């Protein structure tokens, strides 16, 4: 049970995200985004829209910058409670996961 | 909420923290869900004079990338001045 | 030889003496906005959205219709070009009717495109609309006049393309009407093309109201057999269905026209 | 302009190398596969269609074209020996199910409008 | 910088990332065809492809860069392009807190140099460019698919290849297995036109032809 | 933290498991926790902020032995420190308008579209063509919870992007399990995989 | 600003070292988890008993699609195909044709809703609040073909939460 | 100097009982490396022009912390790694030479965008 | 000069066996290099500067369940943009596409005069503006 | 209203019914037809006419944002009722 070797072999969950993308809009292009890292999902949203934004040479208002920080950190602390709960319940700890799901 | 007296000792006794203070189940203290109707601001371009959009179009004010260089005693120079060390919080430097 | 020299925004051209700034700006690549104007029908002028600065002059000039002249510099993309083509464009849209959604012009209007391009993002009218009669001018064309800019081009169509001067304008001002004061039917072998050159859904086809949208159709350019001419169209089709038939410019055969049978 | 960076081989017949010792590993492994596989068809079924497979490209001349080919045939190999692959990959090289198309114009005439 | 919805400009980048420009082409003027800064403030070094271990060694180990990390490497497809394949670098400098695209350039034959032996992070994206694109990196440690299925055969991110593919996939009880079958679909993807006839940005109107 | 922190039997699964080096986890592409327990001092949000992530005040947690127990102990304080940023964030809301008032990239109101003629064009185009994006090309990042997330954007003038390519951080962090995992037992592998944070949809996309 | 997570040196002073011994022989650690766990024992449980009890929900929820009228019994929808449009899954099929009083109507409105997800762009881009998603989530089927709508369908949706639809947009269309 | 720090902080990194001799000698070396780069090339006019700066700090300061902060490269264990770097950049530009003129300009519309 | 050491390749470029196109998708199928009409119901012509490749196209029939247009060609919606007509054919000659080329149409220069309108002794007197 | 065909099956608003030798009504054997039975272009025909003073009314649908755009129609024909192109009502211009 020493290990020699580790070959992980991906794309059993590749479902051509990027090309999809390319035969959608920039608005019909953003719910891709919440579907990558599933469990960050405003996170991944906000990237978009700074990119976009970017390009467009715009600027979001102050209120909504707030807003997004606000609901980026409690995503944040969504995808922390599953990082933790679920390196814990594999290695055996099967407790808080119950606990800070309901959280 | 419920929880007899005895009960709530023996669960913060065990625990160690004041349990009944910091519930994790939501009673009477979340916001009612009828709430009333909201009346919303409006943005900056909400104006009826000296709102042009040309001078308040961004799509239009940007440009083509600058061409620094192309094939078609000088001081070294870094990509940006190099960054500030950190300091250690003053709220708890060491956990 | 007699070739002048003009300007588009610092740009040189060359350009025959009796061009106009419109068509100079076109030899560099640039689309003035246009209502009016359209390049196989008489120029009329009265839309004024082909506005445009010439550089040292205090008078935007109207690009369809004023020859260049030698040494001018076009400025098209200057701040009073720019506010020339917003008013404009707020003076059209004040008493357009809110009919996108069921107007059929819908994601091939000019007026649409242009407003977003050209145009502000949103109004300063808080008054009423005014709402015109409908016409009926046969079974071919649907008017919603309405929605019509009077930009005179179903006019000088007909008269200058069909012979036939049955559409005029009654009345003046914001009441003016394009019409034929009379019940009358526009029925001609080149009837269907009016609906092509208006620029917005007062006129459009009965035959293809509401089934498709422009953006869902795949076009297709073949030929028409109606008759020996060969007349080059574009058909548009949906889901393995023929929903329209299109002209295709061709310059040597058919223009930019078809007839009635072929559409 | 002719002038180009080669992959591997410098010319057709150091090409034509990589394709002969390629058929060699292929010719072995089969063998192996339908016993590890426990596939259910035979080592000349399966050798066969190793044949068919470098028949289809029998027409190239490009040195560089032949060196991708090989260097795909050869990460098939990896897949195949170490199992990397399964039953219903090796097995979709025979194509078992597609019933046979027409291939005269009279049968594709009477089906559809296909050429 | 009072407007509400424009975005801001930063001149002292731009000046700081230009400079930084005519200082690698200056250094390698072996590889360096062009030099751009966009609007927004971010630099690409456009380089022969002969230079990508050249470039990226001098990046990640000059004490004036120390781009020590490859955030992203990647491919475009333009098939216009004799060369239609865009191999594009993303080098982030936490010593001076700064990014630096590199771009280069290949087609479907020609082969690129593995940068693994700058950044080991390249081994997957290497592999991903040829899985997805079809470019070849020679002297990799192991080059195989990595997103696509064991046997797929093509390319997939090539704007050539079909959206919806060749092939589809069931199970089949006679044999008993799933089974690769060309693709028909119930409902044809509708391809919508949205492009508009009327041009939208003037500053980036191309030369007539 | 009582059942896991000070546990004797969390602390030997996880310390000194998966020590991967601040110069290795450059080189391999790391970033994020990844980056911060082996002592790398980097977080995006104070380098190279975005929104308003600069009038907020928080604490980078860091490490110092690289191992899968500092990386917990890292995520469970910034747990902390978010508790501390949604403090602010609350109290310094400011009012306003929650899109940009530029109709010709953001839908208008309902209101108006139903009342005003350029409203509803704008709706129209929005909803149907979409806005048209200058051509560009950016790679924009920020500080995922997983570590840094990007994307590279690549615009033609059209309302439809080019090209998009998805930097994930786990796409990186996977292919350093190896390195990771050298001279480990089956179970070490198990949470090594878990220190990592690993979501598929972001490694496949 | 950084701190430090785990860079603290212990105490060898004997009292200290001592304590760390019992710590390691009496699991007195150890002992301190296990008393957490019947603190919980001792708490009420989350649970909801469903299907009696409900989970919370808001108005904005995007549930089950329908096609709504107004109040004279006329379909709101007029065919403009703006939520086949802006579909990023391309989930709606629409055909219209004039109806036999000229009104612009649909003679199909199919959504699949095995396509769809529920991302609530086609409720946005109506500019007539013909097609709402829902607040039903109770509608899972045996079948997949019952999950491909159509118009008859999405109109009996309607007419079937018209109640519900109507008062949750009475409160949140201002927001909107 | 002072006392000598625990740690560095960085895991992997050693800290060094010898930060200025070190530095000294690394700094030396790459001034005889980059004496054989031609001297024209920008390489060795700027890598000359740093590298001198650095060594004259060196020199100048002989308290550690102080020395760190002047340099603005970290740790002195960081800064000492650096010069490693440099030392074998500077070999392998050597046998690049990148000094060299432009091997080919790119094709006619290469680098246009949008096409 | 470039100094990797290079090879001479005189023969034409053909890609078709390293593409994975099934062989009946390169034989039979036509490719069609083209300059898009504009839209006569429009006047812009921004749809106009670019060449398209497109292919032929093939049957589309309906679900028997619902009605819809199903298709059984891969390259339905395949549209690719070219800047230039020697660009795409290029292309299409690597991919082993048998194609049509039609050629650009451009709009023919014109004579406006606004005076002719109120012409003294011509036809192009117009009756009304 | 819903009438039905002579086989039995229901007609919908559309027109839509299959034919005596169609053999896709099988997959209403042992199910149903669903049919919704308020014909919307027979409740419409219901609503009265609005007489009204102006040669110009508007329309919104009612309830103000929770109905359609607004529009204006022209009521100057006395051979026909101004009709709504959203809502479908009818108005008629009131003799003065
Ligand atoms: C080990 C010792 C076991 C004996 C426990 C006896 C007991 O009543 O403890 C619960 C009782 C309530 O504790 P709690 O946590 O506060 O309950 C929450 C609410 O007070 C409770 O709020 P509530 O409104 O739910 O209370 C009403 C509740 C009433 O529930 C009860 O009366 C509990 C009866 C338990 C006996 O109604 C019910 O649900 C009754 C349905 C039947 C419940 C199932 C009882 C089965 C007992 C085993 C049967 C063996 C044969 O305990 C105490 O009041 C303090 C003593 C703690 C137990 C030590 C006993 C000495
Ligand atoms: C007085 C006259 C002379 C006679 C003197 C007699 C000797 C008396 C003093 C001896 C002290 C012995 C202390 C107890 C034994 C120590 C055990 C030990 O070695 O621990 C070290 C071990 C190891 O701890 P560790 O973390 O230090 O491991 C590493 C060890 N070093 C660092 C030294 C290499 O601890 C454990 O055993 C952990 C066990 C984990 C499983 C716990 C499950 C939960 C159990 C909770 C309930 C326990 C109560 C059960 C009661 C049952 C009732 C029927
Ligand atoms: C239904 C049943 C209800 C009644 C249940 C009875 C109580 C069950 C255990 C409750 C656990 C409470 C936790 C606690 O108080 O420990 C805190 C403390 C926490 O300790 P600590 O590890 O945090 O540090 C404090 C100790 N020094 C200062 C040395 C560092 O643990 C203890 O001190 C308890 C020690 C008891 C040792 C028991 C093991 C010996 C068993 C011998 C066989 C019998
Ligand atoms: S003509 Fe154009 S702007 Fe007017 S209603 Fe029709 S689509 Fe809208
Ligand atoms: S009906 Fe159309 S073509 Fe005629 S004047 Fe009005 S807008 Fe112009
Ligand atoms: S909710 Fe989104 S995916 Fe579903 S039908 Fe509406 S627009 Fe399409
Ligand atoms: S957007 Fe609304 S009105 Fe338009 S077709 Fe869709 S449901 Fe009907
Ligand atoms: S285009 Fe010149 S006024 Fe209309
Ligand atoms: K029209
Ligand atoms: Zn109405």
């Amino acid at each position: 049970e020493m290990v020699r070797k580790c070959d992980p072999h991906i794309g059993l969950l590749h479902r051509g995200t990027e090309k999809l993308i390319e035969y959608k809009t920039y608005l019909q292009a953003l719910p891709y985004f919440d579907r990558l890292d599933y469990v960050s999902m405003m996170c991944n949203e906000q990237a978009y829209s700074l990119a976009v934004e970017k390009l467009l040479n715009i600027r979001p208002p102050p209120r909504a910058q707030w807003i997004r920080v606000l609901f980026g950190e409690i995503t944040r602390l969504l995808n922390h409670i599953m990082a933790v709960t679920t390196h814990a319940l594999d290695i055996g700890a099967m407790t808080p996961f119950f606990w800070m799901f309901e959280e | 909420a419920s929880a007899t007296r005895f009960i709530q000792w023996l669960r913060n006794w065990a625990s160690g923290r004041d349990l009944q203070a910091k519930l994790q189940l939501r009673y009477q203290e979340i916001s009612k869900r009828t709430q009333p109707p909201p009346k919303l601001p409006v943005g900056p371009s909400h104006k009826l004079s000296n709102n042009y959009y040309c001078t308040r179009d961004g799509r239009r004010e940007a440009m083509p990338p600058s061409i620094v260089m192309s094939s078609q005693e000088k001081k070294a120079v870094s990509p940006a001045p190099p960054i500030k060390r950190w300091e250690l919080s003053q709220d708890e430097p060491y956990l | 030889s007699n070739l002048i020299e003009v300007f588009v925004d610092g740009q040189s051209v060359m350009v025959e003496p009796g061009t106009t700034v419109l068509q100079a700006c076109e030899k560099v690549g640039m689309q003035i906005p246009r209502f009016c104007y359209h390049e196989r029908l008489s120029v009329a002028g009265n839309c004024r959205m082909c506005l445009v600065e010439i550089e040292k002059a205090p008078k935007v000039v109207a690009a369809c219709a004023m020859p260049v002249m030698k040494g001018w510099n076009i400025l098209t993309n200057s701040e009073k070009t720019k506010k020339a083509r917003e008013g404009v464009m707020e003076f059209l849209l004040a008493n357009h009717p809110l009919d996108c959604p069921i107007c059929d012009q819908g994601g091939e209007c000019d007026l649409q495109d242009q407003s977003m391009m050209f145009g502000s993002d949103r109004s300063r009218f808080l008054e009423g609309k005014r709402a015109v009669e409908d016409k009926n001018i046969g079974p071919l064309v649907k008017t919603i006049m309405t929605r019509c800019i009077q930009c005179t081009r179903c006019i000088r169509f007909a008269s200058e393309i069909a012979g036939v001067d049955d559409l005029g304008t009654t009345g003046r001002g914001n009441d003016m009407q394009v019409g034929t004061y009379i019940e009358k039917m526009f029925m001609s072998e080149l009837s269907g093309n009016i609906i092509d050159i208006c620029p917005v859904g007062a006129l459009t086809s009965k035959p293809y109201a509401f089934t498709a949208r422009p953006w869902e159709t795949r076009k297709t350019e073949s030929i028409d057999v109606m008759d020996a001419v060969g007349s080059n169209i574009v058909v548009s089709t949906r889901t393995g269905e023929v929903m329209r038939i299109l002209p295709r410019m061709h310059e040597d055969i058919n223009e930019e026209w078809i007839s009635d049978k072929t559409r | 302009s002719t002038s180009v960076k080669p992959i591997f081989s410098r010319d057709m017949n150091e090409a034509k190398r990589r394709v002969r010792e390629l058929y060699r590993a292929w010719y072995r492994e089969v063998p192996n596969t339908v016993h590890l596989f426990q596939l259910d068809i035979s080592v000349k079924q399966g050798r066969d269609k190793v044949r068919e497979m470098f028949k289809k490209n029998a027409h190239i001349t490009d040195p560089r074209v032949v060196d991708l080919l090989v260097i795909k045939g050869k990460m098939e190999l990896e897949e195949t020996i170490k199992v990397w692959k399964q039953r219903t990959h090796v097995m979709r090289f025979f194509h078992e199910t597609e019933a046979p198309r027409p291939k005269d114009f009279l049968s594709k005439f009477y089906v559809g409008h296909d050429p | 910088d009072t407007r509400p919805t424009v975005r801001p400009r930063n001149d002292v980048a731009h000046k700081q990332l230009s400079a930084f420009g005519e200082y690698v082409a200056e250094i390698l003027p072996k590889y360096v065809q062009q030099v751009q800064v966009s609007c927004f403030n971010e630099l690409e070094i456009c380089i022969h492809p002969d230079g990508v271990i050249p470039v990226l060694t001098f990046l990640r180990d000059h004490s004036n860069a120390q781009f020590k990390s490859l955030a992203d490497l990647t491919a475009v497809d333009i098939p216009t392009r004799q060369n239609r394949f865009e191999i594009v670098y993303n080098l982030l400098s936490l010593r001076f807190n700064s990014r630096i695209r590199v771009k280069t350039y290949t087609d479907e034959l020609t082969p690129i140099e593995s940068s693994v032996p700058v950044y080991k992070a390249a081994n997957w994206y290497e592999r991903e460019i040829w899985d997805m694109f079809g470019v070849f990196f020679a002297n990799h440690p192991d080059l195989r698919r990595i997103l696509t299925d064991y046997g797929f055969e093509g390319h997939p991110f090539r704007k050539d290849f079909p959206l919806s593919g060749y092939v589809e996939l069931r199970y089949d009880d006679e044999v008993k297995r799933v089974v690769a079958e060309p693709v028909e679909l119930a409902q044809e993807f509708r391809k919508f036109d949205l492009n508009s006839p009327w041009e939208a940005f003037p500053a980036y109107r191309q030369p007539p032809e | 933290e009582e059942m896991l922190t000070n546990n004797r039997i969390w602390r030997n699964r996880t310390v000194d498991i998966g020590i991967v080096t601040a110069e290795d986890a450059l080189n391999y592409g790391f970033s994020g926790v990844m980056l911060r327990g082996s002592g790398i001092q980097w977080d995006l949000r104070k380098t190279q902020p975005y929104d308003v992530y600069d009038q907020v005040e928080f604490d980078v947690p860091i490490g110092s032995r690289g191992d899968c127990y500092d990386r917990y102990l890292c995520r469970v304080e910034e747990m902390r420190q978010s508790i501390r940023i949604i403090s602010q964030c609350l109290n310094k809301m400011p009012p306003g308008e929650i899109k940009v008032d530029d109709a010709k990239v953001s839908p208008p109101k309902r209101a108006e579209m139903k009342t005003s003629m350029e409203s509803l064009i704008h709706h129209f185009k929005l909803y149907t063509e979409g806005y048209q994006v200058p051509p560009g090309a950016t790679y924009t990042a920020i500080e995922a919870p997983k570590g840094e997330f990007g994307v590279y954007l690549v615009s033609d003038g059209s309302s439809r992007p080019y090209r998009c390519k998805i930097k994930a951080p786990g796409f990186a962090h996977l292919a350093g399990l190896d390195k990771m995992s050298k001279g480990h037992m089956l179970a070490d592998v198990v949470a090594i995989i878990g220190t990592q944070d690993i979501v598929f949809g972001e490694v496949d996309r | 600003t950084y701190k430090y997570v785990n860079l603290r040196e212990p105490s060898m002073d004997m009292k200290s070292v001592t304590d760390r011994a019992a710590q390691t022989l009496l699991w007195t650690e150890l002992i301190r988890g296990l008393g957490m766990t019947l603190s919980y024992l001792f708490r009420e449980p989350a649970t909801i008993n469903y299907p009696f009890e409900k989970g919370p929900l808001s108005p904005r929820f995007r549930g089950e699609h329908a096609l709504r009228r107004y109040p004279s019994g006329e379909e709101r929808c007029i065919a403009c195909k703006l939520c086949e449009a802006v579909c990023p899954a391309q989930a709606i099929t629409i055909e219209a044709e004039p109806r036999a009083d000229g009104s612009r109507r649909t003679t199909r409105y199919d959504i699949d809703m095995t396509k769809c997800i529920y991302c609530g762009f086609c409720q946005e881009a109506c500019p007539v609040d013909a097609i709402v998603e829902g607040p039903n989530f109770e509608f899972s089927t045996e079948t997949h073909e019952e999950l491909l709508y159509n118009k008859e369908k999405l109109l009996n949706n309607g007419d079937k939460w018209e109640a519900e639809i109507a008062a949750n947009i009475q409160a949140d269309y201002l927001y909107r | 100097a002072g006392l000598l720090k625990k740690t560095t902080g960085l895991v992997g990194l050693a800290v060094c009982e010898t930060p200025h001799e070190r530095l000294k000698i690394l700094y030396t070396k790459i001034l005889d490396v980059l004496g054989h780069i031609p001297k024209n090339a920008a390489y060795r006019k700027y890598t000359e022009q740093i590298t001198n700066e650095k060594l004259s700090m060196v020199k100048a300061e002989p308290d550690v912390k102080k020395l760190e902060e002047r340099l603005q490269g970290g740790q002195i264990e960081e800064v000492i790694l650096q010069a490693e770097n440099e030392l074998s950049l500077a070999r392998k530009m050597i046998q690049w030479k990148p000094w060299e003129p432009l091997v080919e300009e790119p094709p006619a519309s290469q680098w246009k965008w949008p096409i | 000069t470039r100094d990797t050491q290079l090879i001479t390749v005189d023969e034409k470029l053909d890609i078709t066996t390293i593409t994975g196109v099934p062989e009946e998708h390169i034989k039979t199928r036509k490719a069609r290099i083209f300059v898009p009409a504009r839209n006569n119901m429009q006047s812009g012509v921004n749809n106009t500067k670019k060449w398209k490749m497109e292919f032929d196209t093939r049957e589309r029939w309906e679900n028997p369940l619902m009605g819809w247009a199903s298709t059984a060609d891969p390259l339905s919606n395949l549209v690719l943009t070219f800047s230039t007509k020697e660009d795409a054919v290029a292309f299409a000659e690597k991919n082993g596409w048998s194609y049509d080329v039609e050629e650009r149409k451009v709009p023919k220069p014109k004579s406006k005069s606004y005076g002719a309108n109120f012409s003294w002794n011509k036809r192009t007197r117009v009756s009304t503006k | 209203g819903v009438r039905t065909s002579p086989t039995g099956e229901k007609v919908t608003h559309t027109g839509q019914v299959y034919d005596d030798g169609d053999y896709r009504k099988v997959r209403f054997v042992g199910r149903q037809k669903e049919v919704n039975e308020n014909f919307a272009i027979d409740l419409i025909a219901e609503q009265p006419v609005s007489q009204v003073g102006s040669r110009v009314i508007s329309c919104d649908g009612g309830g103000g944002a929770l109905g359609h755009p607004r529009v204006y129609i022209n009521l100057d024909k006395e051979t026909k009722t101004g009709t709504c192109g959203y809502c479908g009502l009818q108005f008629r211009q009131q003799h003065h």
